[PDB]
C-alpha cells in the first residue's frame, strides 16, 4: 500500500512556526511539505511514503547535542490510503528540551524514520522534514535541567 | 566493579543493584537491533558515538563489533558517566507484545 | 496516649544522645547517600526488603541531558 505522513502540531504554546528549509542527498524522498494554515491544530502534510513501514518513528529535538524525543504514529488504513497521524505537543514536550532551545538559537530539528528489516539497502528513508523555529520566552535559572 | 550483560544474561540481582545505582538495563527479552547497518549479521558501532573524552578518545576513527547488544536508559544525576551511545535509528524490539524499552540515541 | 503505629520512621536523622529522663534528646544529621539516592529511598529500601518486588515495569523518567 501506499502512506500519507499528517504532522499536527497542538502548539499549547502561542508563538510557533514551521520552516522547512533542508538539502540532503537521494533517500528515496518523493513528497513535497506543504503546511496548512488553521486555527489551532495546523496540520502538515507529507505523501513520502517510499519503502514499507516496520519502523515507524518521528525524532524531535537536537540531533548535535543527542536530545531526540521519539513519536509513534496513530494508523488509519483505507485500501490504498494508508493515513498516518503524528500528534506533537508543544506542551508536553519535556522541559530539559524546552530549557535548551530557550537559550540556544538553533532550531529545533524533526525527522522521521520508515524503515524495514526485509526492505533492500540504500533505499530505507532516513530524511529531515521540520526545522520548527521556536521564538518565545520560556522558563530558567530557577529548574534547569542542566544543572 | 566490572559488570556485564545481554538479552541471554540477566541476572537479577545485577538488574536490581543497577537500578539502585540509578541505571536501567532491559530485560531479558528486549534485544536492541538496527537496520542502517554495514554489517547485518552483528551490530557494529561507529566511533564517533563515544560521549566521554576522559575515558575514551578516538585518535581515529574506528568501528566497535557488538553482538545481540542491549541498550540502558539512565536517570539524571551527576555521578552516571556514559561511555557510549546507541545510534540513533536503532531500537529494542521484544519478541512479545511489550513497549519498547529505549527508542533513538537515548539508549 | 500513643500508639507505637503513630510516630513514622526517621530517616534523614539518627538519634545519638537522649538524657535519663529523655529530656534534652540529640540528633545527628546523616551524610548524603555516597551513590545520589535519597535518603527516603534507603529507608524504604531498609525497612521493606523481602516482599516489595515488581516483576517488570520501564521506568519513566526524563531525557538524560
Amino acid at each position: 500500500h501506499v502512506s500519507f505522513p499528517s504532522t499536527a502540531g497542538k502548539s499549547r504554546v502561542m508563538i510557533g512556526k514551521v520552516e522547512p528549509r533542508i538539502g540532503i542527498d537521494e533517500t528515496v524522498p518523493t513528497t513535497i511539505t506543504v503546511e496548512d494554515p488553521n486555527e489551532v491544530i495546523q496540520v502538515n502534510f507529507a505523501i513520502e511514503s517510499t519503502n514499507k513501514p516496520f519502523q515507524n518513528t518521528l525524532l524531535i529535538g537536537l540531533p548535535n547535542k543527542n536530545l531526540e524525543m521519539a513519536f509513534e504514529p496513530e494508523i488509519k488504513d483505507n485500501g490504498k490510503l494508508s493515513m498516518y497521524k503524528y500528534r506533537i505537543d508543544l506542551a508536553k514536550l519535556d522541559a530539559a528540551l524546552l530549557q535548551e532551545a530557550s537559550r540556544s538559537p538553533e532550531p529545533i530539528k524533526a525527522t522521521l524514520i520508515l524503515a524495514s528489516s526485509t526492505a533492500k539497502p540504500k533505499e530505507n528513508l532516513f530524511r529531515e522534514i521540520l526545522q520548527l523555529n521556536l521564538n518565545f520566552d520560556v522558563d530558567h535559572s530557577d529548574s534547569s535541567l542542566v544543572d | 566493579i566490572l559488570c556485564m550483560s545481554s538479552p541471554g544474561a540477566v541476572p537479577n540481582t545485577i538488574r536490581l543493584f543497577l537500578n539502585e545505582l540509578g541505571i536501567y538495563p532491559s530485560p531479558k527479552g528486549h534485544v536492541i537491533r538496527d537496520y542502517f547497518s554495514p554489517s547485518s549479521e552483528e551490530l557494529v558501532v561507529s566511533s564517533n558515538h563515544l560521549l566521554n573524552k576522559y575515558v575514551y578518545n578516538a585518535r581515529k576513527s574506528e568501528d566497535f563489533v557488538f553482538g545481540e547488544s542491549s541498550a540502558a536508559l539512565l536517570e539524571n544525576r551527576e555521578q552516571i558517566v556514559p561511555i557510549l551511545n546507541a545510534p540513533r535509528t536503532s531500537f529494542t524490539e521484544s519478541k512479545g507484545k511489550c513497549n519498547s524499552w529505549t527508542s533513538g540515541s537515548q539508549g | 496516649m500513643i500508639t507505637p503505629l503513630d510516630v513514622p520512621p526517621l530517616d534523614y536523622f539518627d538519634e545519638v544522645f537522649t538524657s535519663e529522663n529523655w529530656m534534652v534528646r540529640i540528633y545527628q544529621l546523616k551524610k548524603d547517600d555516597a551513590q545520589g539516592r535519597t535518603l527516603r529511598d534507603v529507608g524504604e529500601l531498609t525497612r521493606s526488603s523481602t516482599k516489595t518486588r515488581r516483576s517488570i515495569k520501564r521506568p519513566e523518567l526524563g531525557l538524560r541531558v
